[PDB]
RNA sequence: AAUGAGACA
RNA sequence: GAACAAUAGUAAGCACAAUCAUAGCACAUAAAAACGUUAGGUCAAGGUGUAGCUUAUGGGUUGGAAAGAAAUGGGCUACA
């Protein structure tokens, strides 16, 4: 599974970027913890479950 | 076609008390009242007995509108206490859940 | 100023809040002996919920074998 | 005016042409069933009242013959109902107003003699000798400008 | 035992999508509620009309689309207008589906006296969650 | 204010004191209409209109 | 309680609407049918029912139009027909015992 | 590069009528869950302050409700299962906001609410005295 | 009666009684293997005992360039389609 | 048969601007949301489920048709649809020194097709009664004739309406209540002499 | 702390 | 079908576990608890197989289901 993950790391990338240009910040300072509150105001999950919310982050630290 | 016959004579008893509402309640507040005498509230009795056996509010049962089960129903959705947990159990209804404490 | 509870709940936290706010004017070495005598610790026992089929928080209905 | 989903998404101009009619008469047949049975969504609990969701009618009102009955069949786009129920009017004897009888002669004239048309039920002149609107014409008593 | 809304295990040949998949006792922990409507809040009146109009849905969507419907709907209400959310799968050609999107719309705006919205999401067949 | 509809009536018997209290009542009902108010007073004229001999031997002469 | 109270509170009475002159306690209760919305006039008392006539009719017509497909029906038409075959159907009126 | 040139045409006639002043203007919204609440928070904080308003927000304490209900469809009273709705709260208040302000505010916060939430508008509307109090009459 | 009524799956899943407690130790000595029968095996989308032809479901929408409209069915084509099925 | 095609994903822009694809209200399409997002409870050994072919992303309330670059876009074409509130009311206290009187009103909006709810046609009424021209005798009947409507501590009276069906029909007669109460403690009516040494306020 | 089972493979 | 100084077992699925709720954590309580057992309970929530009724085992109106010799279970109030 080495090349679906290189697709995931490459699109991850990608999506990065489109998350700046709507968020209007900076692309090149756009932190993971700025990803996750960015998440958490486009999709408000209401869940107890921390683990059930949306997430989008490093597909290394995602897949095992 | 209602679920059942039993639903079917509520919508009769239903609709037959919307008719007389207004000219039961007109009458009815002569004989609640003390102040008039008591040789027209006896009339009153009269003709307020006289109105057909239907249109009283008491005789309005309230049933399921699914199941039309006589008893076990919960008053602000209307529902039967087995077809209200078929409904929230598949996540059907909003805001209900498991309570939990 | 104490809201809420009864005569022993509002002596109970009233206790706990001077413990609290005394540690200002004492050294450091008598603050542990503070909590050695459980003036710091706060009272974590709370009156518990009633069970749905049961009389009590604890007690059950009596259980009657044949 | 299409869906969103890629399967639904028009691929071509002639996909354009059928994916927007097939919904067009999508309305068309909905519309059908619920003037087809008026009884079936006379309940409102719509407020305020919206008098664009309501079911309407075509067929005359009023049963009776009557000259005001007879004003709801022509302002409803109906010719063969018109015409058969002015003729009994006339000979009824009661008067008709001119004003009345050019506003059924237009819808006549208009269509020339004919139905509009309906959901369900080039060359040459189409205009005819033998027509009722030049009958109708000639009967007026009084012709005015209009 | 608990058997209401589950589905039983059967060695591990059967599909299962991802709300079949929670027990009841999951709701607002690992899934939402199918249907999100201000009726049913602390103190807002108009409970019981918006529960039997769902259910009808239920069944009217059901009914409508035969075996290419892929799972429950999901009904949200905006204002007074209705929105519906449907995932389908890819059986009849998309001229029956805008057919079917039209007549759907009309239809129920006419009888509820509402605005109504139908979106499509189309799959090539059932996601599955487990098993398989 | 519903005093206007209460010019035909006994001002000084028992049905004053009846009246006054449903026209309070019709006063604080924000359900009815102010058609419908005047039916309720006009059902009330119509009845004591019917009913002239009871109040004969009721006791009290009531015009 | 004077006499100036009694004038203060009836004087009250007469500028908010309430009963001016003194009322017995069940004397009342006529005020009170009034003021209030009678229970059987309720749009929770009379539209309790949502009704089926209307949506059985509709979605039965619908099932002869080719519109609505409804697998229920199918199910007791199909059992039906297998119940005609075997010979086992319902009689017509005047042929369950008198024969 | 190719965009409709000036496809902007609404229309604002100013009347005569004096605008009408509300001294303090209080929504509170009502939903299930908080996510919701918290992000619609900020979307109104956000029009808020553009609109130059200096609203502040709070957030009122919340309420459970429960009820019980039989498990079985027959006897086993014993065994009991239990619902619960949860209603969550979140309150925005307005000061110093005109009339005309008050009224496209309200209207665009209106119509971006989501399906899951509800909101009700206290406004406290100011005026002078009646024309009887202020004219003297005795 | 409309809200009374269920999907085919519960239908068939208790008509069969295939999980019950009579098939677990040799109870039941049926030996009838009673059959499932798919009810939406023929299904024409649009078709109906009235004989309403639809345009987009069942006939083609455009006709020599002309879209068709609404029309109903003759009663002898009607049966002759009725015997197909 | 019928294919399905690409999303429109791939051929997004890098740099389009987001709100000209969402202008209202609108389901989270997973063709039309450039953004890769996965939610949902995992598998033992395994990642959430992808955005394609999910309820769990369908069901919740879409922000993305509000997002910061459209809510300052959106909200600088409603700033000509406003009128600035006056300056010399900066103070609060100001703005009762100007306008004594205070009016309550609330409206209501749910989801449904109706929008008919009983509890907007109440109006709630507050004036400072410093703000007058009461007497000294004048007010002190005024306390006594509206009951526990005033409160001694803040000086404030509160009228509320519920009668009137309509919330201008309450408001016009929440502002009767208050000019007849006033015109009428100004009439020193004969019976006022008689007094009680009891009902003396002091 | 003696007794109990019939038309289940 | 196991011996850890290891002698035939292996990796996944469900359950337990962990997590979540009771607005800090912790503890505690809730909640959960598979495959099966008792042909356990429910044709009277509702649907439905098979069998039965069809001017009747169907529908409607009016009036009426009393009463405790006695035995027992679970409760409230007491015997201060
Ligand atoms: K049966
Ligand atoms: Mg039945
Ligand atoms: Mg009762
Ligand atoms: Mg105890
Ligand atoms: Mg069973
Ligand atoms: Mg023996
Ligand atoms: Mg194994
Ligand atoms: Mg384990
Ligand atoms: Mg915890
Ligand atoms: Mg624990
Ligand atoms: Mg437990
Ligand atoms: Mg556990
Ligand atoms: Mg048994
Ligand atoms: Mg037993
Ligand atoms: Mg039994
Ligand atoms: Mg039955
Ligand atoms: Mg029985
Ligand atoms: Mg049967
Ligand atoms: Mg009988
Ligand atoms: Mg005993
Ligand atoms: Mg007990
Ligand atoms: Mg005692």
């Amino acid at each position: 599974t080495v090349d679906f993950i290189k697709k995931q790391i490459e699109e991850f990338n990608i999506g990065k970027r489109h998350l700046a240009n709507m968020m209007g910040e900076d692309p090149e300072t756009f932190t993971q913890e700025d990803i996750d509150r960015a998440i958490a105001y486009l999709f408000p999950s209401g869940l107890f479950e921390k683990r059930a919310r949306p997430i989008m982050k490093h597909p290394e630290e995602i897949f095992p | 076609y209602y679920v059942d016959w039993k639903m079917l004579r509520d919508v009769k008893r239903r609709k037959m008390a919307y008719e007389y509402a207004d000219e039961r309640l007109r009458i009815n507040s002569l004989r609640k009242n003390t102040i008039l005498p008591k040789d027209l509230q006896e009339v009153a009795d009269e003709e307020i007995a006289s109105l057909p056996r239907d249109s009283c509010p008491v005789r309005i049962r309230n049933r399921c509108v699914m199941t039309s089960r006589p008893r076990g129903v919960k008053r602000r959705w209307r529902l039967s206490r087995i077809v209200f947990r078929h409904l929230a159990d598949h996540g059907q209804l909003s805001g209900v859940q498991r309570a939990m404490w | 100023a104490v809201s809420g509870g009864g005569r022993s709940a509002q002596a109970g936290a009233v206790r706990l809040a001077m413990a609290r706010a005394l540690c200002s004017f004492v050294t450091e070495d008598e603050v542990e002996w503070m909590r050695q005598a459980g003036l710091l610790t706060a009272d974590p026992r709370v009156r518990e919920r009633k069970k749905p089929g049961q009389e009590g928080a604890r007690r059950k209905f009596t259980w009657k074998k044949r | 005016v299409f869906q969103d989903d890629p399967y639904l998404i028009p691929t071509s101009s002639v996909e354009s042409h059928s994916f927007l009619l097939a919904k067009k008469s999508g309305e068309n047949a909905a519309k059908f069933i619920i003037n087809s049975y008026p009884k079936y969504f006379q309940k409102d609990i719509a407020e305020p009242h919206i008098p664009c969701l309501m079911p309407e009618y075509f067929e005359p009102q009023i049963e009776d013959v009557s000259e005001a009955a007879l004003q709801e069949r022509i302002k409803l786009r109906k010719v063969k109902a018109s015409v058969d129920m002015f003729d009994q009017l006339l000979q009824a004897g009661t008067t008709v107003s001119l004003e009345t009888t050019n506003s059924l002669l237009d819808l006549l004239c208009y269509y020339g003699n004919q139905e509009p048309s309906a959901n369900y039920n080039h060359l040459g002149v189409t205009w005819r000798t033998k027509n009722n609107a030049e009958r109708i014409f000639a009967l007026m008593p009084e012709k005015n400008a209009h | 035992k608990n058997r209401a809304a589950r589905v039983r295990v059967s060695k591990g040949d059967k599909p299962v999508t991802y709300e079949e998949a929670h027990a009841p006792h999951y709701i607002a922990h690992r899934k939402g509620w199918l249907s999100l409507h201000t009726g049913n809040l602390d103190g807002e009146d108009h409970a019981a009309e918006r529960t039997v109009e769902d259910v009808f849905l239920r069944k009217f969507m059901l009914g409508t689309f035969p075996g290419c419907l892929a799972d429950q709907l999901v009904l949200k209400r905006r204002a007074n207008q209705l929105e519906i959310c449907a995932l389908v799968l890819r059986q009849l050609p998309p001229h029956k589906f805008y057919f079917l999107v039209g007549y759907s719309e009309t239809l129920l705006s006419h009888f509820y006296k509402c605005p109504v919205h139908l979106h499509l999401q189309t799959v090539p067949s059932k996601v599955v969650y487990k098993y398989i | 204010f519903l005093d206007k509809y209460l010019q035909d009536f006994p001002k000084q018997g028992p049905i004053r004191h009846f009246m006054e209290l449903v026209t309070c009542g019709l006063s604080k009902n924000p359900y009815l209409s102010v058609k419908q108010k005047v039916e309720h007073i006009e059902w009330f004229r119509n009845y004591f209109n019917e009913k002239r001999v009871i109040l004969k031997e009721s006791g009290i002469q009531l015009n | 309680l004077s006499e100036y109270a009694v004038r203060m509170s009836r004087l009250s009475a007469r500028l908010f609407g309430e009963v001016a002159r003194p009322t017995d306690s069940k004397s009342m209760k006529v005020v009170k049918l009034f003021s209030e919305q009678p229970l059987a006039k309720r749009k929770e008392t009379y539209d309790w029912y949502p009704n089926h006539n209307t949506y059985f009719a509709l979605m039965g017509t619908l099932r002869f139009l080719g519109l609505y497909r409804d697998e229920h029906q199918d199910f007791r038409d199909e059992q039906l027909r297998l119940k005609k075959l075997r010979g086992k159907g319902k009689p017509r009126k005047g042929e369950g015992k008198r024969a | 590069v190719d965009v409709p040139k000036d496809m902007t045409k609404p229309e604002i006639t100013i009347s005569d009528e004096p605008d009408t002043l509300y001294k303090r203007l209080s929504v509170l919204v009502k939903g299930h869950d908080k996510a919701v609440l918290d992000s619609y928070e900020y979307f109104a904080v956000l029009a808020a302050k553009e609109l130059g308003i200096s609203i502040k927000v709070h957030e009122p304490p919340r309420k459970i409700e429960r009820f019980t209900l039989l498990k079985s469809v027959h006897i086993f009273k014993k065994h009991r299962v239990q619902y619960e709705m949860r209603t969550l709260y979140r309150c925005l208040e307005l000061e110093h906001l005109t009339g005309s302000t008050a009224d496209v505010y309200l209207e665009y916060i209106q119509r971006n609410l989501p399906e899951g939430v509800a909101m009700e508008v206290t406004k406290t509307k100011l005026e002078q005295l009646p024309e009887h109090i202020r004219k003297p009459i005795w | 009666s409309f809200f009374t009524k269920l999907t085919a799956d519960e239908l068939w899943k208790g008509a069969l009684a295939e999980s019950g407690a009579g098939a677990r130790k040799g109870r039941g000595k049926r030996t009838k293997k009673k059959r499932r029968k798919d009810l939406n095996r023929g299904q024409i989308i649009g078709e109906g005992r009235h004989g309403f032809l639809w345009p987009g479901l069942n006939i083609p929408l455009m006709r020599n360039g002309a879209v068709q409209t609404i029309a109903q069915r003759s009663k002898e084509d009607q049966e002759k389609v009725e015997a197909d099925m | 048969r019928r294919k399905a095609l690409p999303p429109r994903t791939e051929k997004m822009a890098v740099d389009q601007d987001w709100p000209s694809v969402y202008p209202v209200a609108a389901p989270f399409k997973p063709s039309a949301v450039p953004l890769p997002v996965r939610m949902g409870y995992p598998v033992k050994r395994g990642v959430p489920m992808a955005k394609e072919g999910n309820l769990e992303l369908l069901k919740i309330p879409n922000f993305l048709h509000l997002t910061p670059v459209a809510i300052k876009r959106h909200c600088e074409a409603l700033k000509d649809f406003c009128t600035e509130w006056p300056a010399a009311l900066d103070s609060d206290e100001k703005c009762e020194k100007h306008f004594p009187i205070e009016i309550d009103t609330a409206d209501y909006v749910s989801a449904g097709p109706s929008i008919r709810n009983p509890k907007a046609r109440v109006v709630t009424l507050r004036v400072k009664l410093s703000s007058l021209n009461l007497d000294d005798h004048a007010k002190k009947k005024l306390i006594k004739l509206v009951g526990d409507r005033y409160c001694k501590s803040t000086d404030v009276l509160t009228i509320k309406t519920d009668r009137c069906p309509l919330k201008r029909q309450n408001y016009d007669y929440a502002v009767y209540l208050l000019t007849v109460l006033y015109h009428e403690s100004w009439k020193t009516e004969e019976w006022e002499k008689k007094k009680t040494e009891a009902d003396m306020e002091e």
